[PDB]
């Protein structure tokens, strides 16, 4: 149990992770994770991003942990888990579109 | 570009 459900919500794929995001009431900033269901089962980074423009929407940033290393959206920036680079990403937006999800969503 | 988004893109 990384973190709980902020940004992570287990082996989900992008259908929901778009799904559950513009589904669940959160607002943008919301970087959510699941398993890639592209590879054997790698992790992924869904993040919602709706805009006063267009209407909600969602992306994702396929997550790959290195055995030689650890985690890593980008291969400018890994780390050892996912709590720790959630841990990075939550003070640092890491390299990618932006932190991860937001802690006082609220 | 395609696939999932990556910070990296130039040569």
């Amino acid at each position: 149990s990384i973190q709980a459900e902020e940004w992570y919500f287990g082996k989900l794929g992008r259908k929901d992770a778009e799904r559950q995001l513009l589904s669940f009431g959160n607002p943008r900033g919301t970087f959510l994770i699941r398993e890639s269901e592209t590879t054997k089962g790698a992790y992924s980074l869904s993040i919602r991003d709706w805009d006063d423009m267009k209407g909600d929407h969602v992306k994702h940033y396929k997550i790959r942990k290195l055995d030689n290393g650890g985690y890593y959206i980008t291969t400018r920036a890994q780390f050892e888990t996912l709590q720790q680079l959630v841990q990075h990403y939550s003070e640092r937006a890491a390299g990618l579109s932006s932190r991860l999800v937001v802690p006082s969503h609220k | 570009e395609p696939q999932y988004e990556e910070i990296p893109i130039y040569l």
